[PDB]
């Protein structure tokens, strides 16, 4: 980031070990600064994956999880979402306390492999996140 | 998002210029409409399980839907429905606020409508649910914003068909 | 936009609006006429407040247009002129938003990026913002005056 | 704005992980008190002890200002 | 408060205060007066509003005090009675505070596990405090009335 | 956090009591000096690097902190404890809109005496760079606020102490 | 990604043969042209943002682009361009070090086109400014490799054309 | 190789490469001609090193040649002697890459599960590995030797 | 330093030493007298290259000399010499090191944060590193000289 | 962590100091035993397996521990005991190639008696373990290293101890 | 149809179905379902894949949205969206149908005189029908998106 929105604070509790890894990324995750960024201009079967992908290196494993984090999100908001996932079994096991997340492309979910190679280093993130002034796309040369 | 405000600075900051008499024209026409639409949000937010059910008596129950063989039969499934009817009735709200369908594009319509069809959702169900919260949203608030409330609600039916 | 900002709070915490959210906008609405009439007269005067401004920084820092300047030249120093203009129209764009959403997404995110790259002095853009806030202020009554200076001071600040 | 200090020794009892693990198994860490419930009962679940847990942060009598 | 909520978020951001939370505590201060009038008011009228508010209740549904309800019984009527006078206060607190942090933290989570738990219509709570808040706008002027009828609507779509 | 509004409105939830004269006289009181408090805060944000500067060059450069073997001692070390400076100043600004040392002991003085006594952080330094900030913003805000910005500063001063 | 020597290995491993004297040959090759790229690699990590600087200047500003209604309009735009342009030179170092485009072909070009194209980003322009970076660098690299440097500059721009 | 070794940790931290890296990769491309030179001699010595190391491994062992041992028959011995030359293969492309990414790659990673699959004893394969590295040492100078025997350490570590 | 660079990557795979990561300990150690010597020599010159490169520093920019410098007046130069004495300190000790690694613990990161703090031209002390650069490169053999030039050109790019 | 060079290193920044001959002589040293340290490692990489089964031998297996009510009873409580040899070997051939304790500090003994206690796992087992260990490395490495080897694991048993 | 084409064919013999085209009836009758659900999916999403279609055509030709460009101006943009709806009406067709022969008798036979009279670019046109051919096989399974890709590329090529 370059000097951009980092955290204050947060980066003092991690070195002075008063707080975890796992507790940074929860903190991390439940922000303005990821809210703005990751929440706000995307609909919502889409903010639910952009944050499994985030928060655990895959794409989301089936239907039936676009029921249950879509509850999460339209009742309870962002920040219980991102709550559920920190304190959800398979971050625990596979990252638990005290290791930084990372991709993944997992193999067992029957398809979960080619979703995250897909959902991760397959496809980039378009639809920048503030609408103040879009491209009018008619200036692709820079002739002159 | 954007809304009034937001969509006139946007199109007056990609062209680069100052504002003129045409976005002040625009901005206040937003602005004495301002209070109309703080009432009738208030009204909404204050009603809102009472519009649910009353739009749900209305279009969707006493019907094969909630039989067997229905999409919204089980609790569940019934609970997944009256929770996407309470999304359109607050994001519609949160439009009308706004002054702005940007909401509506952004984080309701974007890929509804494949979701829908991926689950077997009736979209003519929804639909009709949607006009008949509008209904009812429309006799509650009152003359002052319903058709500022049924135009977001036509929106949402537009995307979904 | 205030009205921006609440929704998405109300949005992201998954609830309707609060009832301190419905008076803020109640105000704003409020106070929309007067902020239009501050806009209009900013807006009529952008000429001479970025005239003003710019030959107060440079009896400040001569420095800048100095051989050793990064506006060293006429063009240079149009260019600068040009990017004080920018941030009036800037200012402006949140006095009639009623918050600072339009500056900070337009120009103060990546300021830094900006100037850094092309070795601009930071705080000397502070300074001749803090010029067009004085030019600005001496043409207003004294509670649009203050409503101005309020957002003039945000970019002072965010240009730190 | 309640953070409890607390601090446990989880032993792993399943897997025998072949790699580091120190910081994993014993620890000392603020958590949220919106949180606290689910980290000790996912601790207590995991054959972990708690073996020490302190306010820290907020006030004792609580009932406003405290659910922020 | 709106203080709390704005200093929370700042904090949060890690920056100081923006403009408009500036001019939100400005509007806030200038109206604390008038909040506090208010405050007053309903405070000296507390109990002939707790009174027809239980009243316009029992005559909405009188199957509460039936056999089967959960308020049958003196005792069980005035237990009732002191809920409504307890968010009587709760209204106040939230009144002179500008928005509703103390009301949720004192009244309204964890109050769907209260009737619940209790089996108390939460539908009959919410329709006694609409009666309260006829009875309560009963005795105030149109501004000071929509400005108290604001909380109580926050206080009926929290029991929702 | 508590404000003085919060910290009056837990003082009588306590009791379980509505709001009377003393409180609404307390209430008062915070609501005249409102306004001085928001230009303070307007002030100290907008000169915020200024004082830290000041108040570093007047306690804390030019000394054997700054020299090896000082805490001082290496960019790393400096520029932290700068940000503490900062963090200083903005919880003093919170404090002081607030009206109520509350915010400060919850997010400033919790463990820090003894994070500093861990890290060999010189707790005088604090003290006396923090009084140095107090100064200049004493002199920065005029006499209007004056008082009202020392007296979070010392109670810093004092919690470190 | 592989560089040369282990793409060689590579492709003989694919044939189950062991190392003979072509092989040797092109490993040899490699090892001999040693000491231009890391001298190369070094002035360009000493001057990228000097590098980014001119091909910024050279190539994409005072034109419309940097003016409103262009894509590298607003300060946020012109960060992610000129980030971009460090990403792209920080990887033709790595690809010139490795003398292998393997990366450029993964980390890179991977899924760019397409996400330039959805984000309305001109190519001829990027092209462009790659181009004056490629001039930069083989001006500053000097005659040892210029060359080298060049081709993964050239890569880079062929693959996004 | 070296070479990959060296610009992952780079793309890891995102930077450019330090001196030390760049360092290592002269020491490395210095001893390229050498390099060449030593696996050169080990693919002439192909066929008649793995004869001289399946002689000491079988008379360390015998009992894998025995009928109830895994290379009991002329063909499964024919099979072993097979993947001892992949070893030695393997290890002249260490050589030759300066580095473990191809052995590793190629033939470590998994191998577990191959010889545990395949019910090879992994301990005898270890053995297999040294007497290459001994006939492979026997037949290149000292320097040379040592260097050859590094590669041929990390394999029989690797292996168990 | 190189040995602390390569157990660290070694030790995050929770892996042993492979044979890629020895030769450059191998050749780091073999480098060792002849940065120890570059070192040595370097700090016998310390006096006499921190003041040319100060006087060339201030022949390139006489601004920081003059009344709006930074370094204006004779204890802010003397200053300034001392931050170059600090600064070679620093390049001499990441050549013994080999690695540049204790560089960045001691003077380059927050180094921004520094110079932004008190206002110095962070590319006029760049300019300085080069002059120093300069100087001691003009008392070095070729390849002590190249090897020098390595770090000092590091330090110049983390000013930056 | 640090090495020998970087302790050196740092224990001159601390007094900001350019380098002396003192320092010269430490640096030389270990520039002397260089080689012998690396050819060492390679040897424990190989045989970190072979010296495990017999340090286990002759200090832990075949006793009460092994048996039941042991705290290596179990194949779990054995795979985890073996486990932390395989730690120790490492760890002490880190401690043996950097010429210095500080990792052995930083990333084993910290916290480690403590974590033993509260498991119930025996110090004096592993102490002795790890002495067993001391002696197969010190037969194994030659009169040339095993002074050296044998110190660090000599400060990892009186670190536990 | 391949009704149509088989009758025709076969009347121009002046004799009775051959039983390999009866085969073809057989098939074509059996795929029929499978194509008009194709084409009722297709028909359902009409409206997004003409949207992206034209940004993407845009976004790959801009001249024609340019001042000398046929489709210059808001109308004109609008009018190029109107033809890409009767292409997709006119694959859907052809999808139902199964033979083309709607497709050439409605938007195929004289597009060479309706884009000469008209000045507009084949060239762009074929290029805004490939846009459309990929977001609508980007809505399909793969048996679907490579039976309505046949189609598309008959549009394509067509109209060359
Ligand atoms: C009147 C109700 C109709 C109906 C609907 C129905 N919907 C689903 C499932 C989902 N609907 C949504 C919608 C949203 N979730 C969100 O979070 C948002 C905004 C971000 C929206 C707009 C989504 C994403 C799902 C999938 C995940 C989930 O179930 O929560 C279902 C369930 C289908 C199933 O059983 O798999 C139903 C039944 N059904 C009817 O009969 C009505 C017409
Ligand atoms: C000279 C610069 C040109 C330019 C660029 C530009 N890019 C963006 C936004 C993005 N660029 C990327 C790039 C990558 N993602 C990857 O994974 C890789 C390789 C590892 C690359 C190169 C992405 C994903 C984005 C979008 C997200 C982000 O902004 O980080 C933008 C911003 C556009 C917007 O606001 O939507 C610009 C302007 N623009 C020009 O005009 C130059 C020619
Ligand atoms: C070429 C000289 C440039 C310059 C420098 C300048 N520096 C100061 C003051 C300080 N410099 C330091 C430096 C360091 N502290 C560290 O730990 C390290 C790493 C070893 C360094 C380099 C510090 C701490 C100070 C503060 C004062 C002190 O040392 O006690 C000044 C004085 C500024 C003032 O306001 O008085 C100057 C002028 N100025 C130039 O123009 C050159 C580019
Ligand atoms: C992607 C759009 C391209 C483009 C198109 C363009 N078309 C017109 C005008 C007409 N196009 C038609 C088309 C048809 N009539 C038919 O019967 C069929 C078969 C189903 C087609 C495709 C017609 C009839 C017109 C005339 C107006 C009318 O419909 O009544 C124009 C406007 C030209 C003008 O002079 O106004 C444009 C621009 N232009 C591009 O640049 C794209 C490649
Ligand atoms: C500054 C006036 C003096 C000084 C300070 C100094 N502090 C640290 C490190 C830390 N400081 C903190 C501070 C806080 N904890 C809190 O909760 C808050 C509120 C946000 C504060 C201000 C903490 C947590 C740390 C440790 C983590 C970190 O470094 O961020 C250092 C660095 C010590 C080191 O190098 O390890 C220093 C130097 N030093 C002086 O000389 C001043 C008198
Ligand atoms: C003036 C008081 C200061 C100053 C400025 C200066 N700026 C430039 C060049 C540019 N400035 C911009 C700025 C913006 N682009 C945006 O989108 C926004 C947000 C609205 C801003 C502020 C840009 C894009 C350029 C590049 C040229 C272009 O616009 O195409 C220069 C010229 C630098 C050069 O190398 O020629 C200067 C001098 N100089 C001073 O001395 C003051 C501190
Ligand atoms: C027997 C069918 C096979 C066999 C076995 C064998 N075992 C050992 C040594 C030990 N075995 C154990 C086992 C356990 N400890 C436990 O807690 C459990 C779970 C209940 C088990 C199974 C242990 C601890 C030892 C070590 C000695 C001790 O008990 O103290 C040996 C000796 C190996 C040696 O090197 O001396 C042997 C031979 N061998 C075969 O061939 C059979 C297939
Ligand atoms: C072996 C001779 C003795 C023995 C050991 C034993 N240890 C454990 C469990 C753990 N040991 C560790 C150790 C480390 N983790 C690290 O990161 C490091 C330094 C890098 C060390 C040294 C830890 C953290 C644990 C707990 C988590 C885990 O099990 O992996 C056990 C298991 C105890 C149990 O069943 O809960 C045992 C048995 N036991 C003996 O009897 C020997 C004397």
């Amino acid at each position: 980031p370059p000097s951009y929105l980092r955290l204050s604070e947060a980066e003092s509790k991690l070195k002075n070990n008063e707080i975890s890894v796992r507790e940074f990324v929860r903190r991390l995750g439940r922000s303005e600064n990821y809210r703005k960024r990751f929440f706000e201009p995307y609909s919502s079967p889409k903010v639910v994956e952009l944050l499994t992908k985030h928060f655990l290196g895959r794409a989301p494993i089936s239907q039936q999880e676009i029921s249950t984090y879509v509850q999460i999100l339209g009742t309870k908001g962002l920040a219980a979402a991102v709550d559920a996932i920190v304190e959800s079994p398979e971050y625990l096991t596979i990252f638990n306390e005290d290791i930084v997340p990372y991709r993944r492309y997992p193999t067992l979910p029957a398809g979960n492999y080619r979703a995250s190679v897909r959902v991760n280093d397959e496809e980039l993130i378009s639809q920048s996140w503030s609408s103040l002034s879009p491209t009018y796309t008619g200036y692709q040369y820079v002739t002159r | 998002m954007q809304d009034a405000i937001t969509a006139v600075i946007n199109n007056y900051d990609v062209q680069g210029k100052y504002l003129d008499g045409a976005a002040l024209d625009k901005l206040k026409a937003y602005f004495t409409t301002g209070a109309v639409r703080v009432r009738a949000a208030a009204v909404i937010s204050s009603n809102a399980t009472t519009i649910i059910k009353e739009a749900a008596a209305k279009a969707l129950i006493y019907s094969d839907l909630t039989r067997p063989g229905g999409n919204m039969y089980t609790t569940r499934r019934y609970a997944a429905c009256i929770r996407d009817m309470d999304y359109f009735l607050r994001y519609a709200t949160y439009a009308m606020l706004a002054g702005d369908p940007s909401i509506l594009d952004e984080r309701v319509l974007n890929g509804l409508k494949e979701t829908y069809n991926s689950l077997g959702v009736p979209i003519a169900a929804t639909v009709g649910g949607i006009q008949a919260m509008k209904e009812v949203v429309g006799g509650l608030v009152g003359p002052d914003a319903a058709k500022e409330a049924s135009i977001y609600f036509d929106y949402l039916s537009s995307g979904l068909s | 936009s205030v009205l921006t900002k609440a929704i998405v709070n109300a949005d992201a915490e998954a609830r309707y609006l609060s009832p301190g959210e419905l008076d803020r906008i109640k105000s704003f609405v409020a106070s929309g006429e007067r902020r239009l009439r501050i806009a209009q007269t900013l807006t009529e005067a952008r000429e001479r407040i970025v005239k003003q401004a710019g030959d107060q920084l440079f009896q400040i820092r001569p420095d800048v247009v100095s051989p050793g300047g990064n506006a060293y030249g006429e063009k240079m120093t149009a260019l600068c002129l040009r990017d004080l203009d920018y941030y009036l129209r800037l200012v402006t764009y949140g006095i009639v938003a009623g918050d600072v959403t339009p500056i900070e997404e337009i120009g103060i995110i990546g300021v830094k990026e900006m100037y850094n790259s092309l070795q601009t002095p930071i705080p000397a853009v502070a300074e001749g913002v803090r010029a067009m806030k004085n030019v600005a202020t001496s043409l207003l009554s004294g509670d649009d005056a203050a409503e101005a200076g309020f957002y003039f001071d945000y970019l002072v600040g965010a240009m730190q | 704005s309640r953070y409890f200090k607390v601090t446990a020794c989880i032993p792993s009892l399943k897997r025998v992980r072949t790699g580091r693990e120190l910081q994993n198994t014993f620890f000392t860490k603020l958590v949220p008190y919106e949180n606290w419930f689910t980290e000790q009962q996912r601790i207590q679940k995991a054959g972990g002890k708690v073996l020490s847990v302190k306010l820290f942060t907020g006030v004792q009598g609580a009932n406003t200002g405290v659910g922020a």
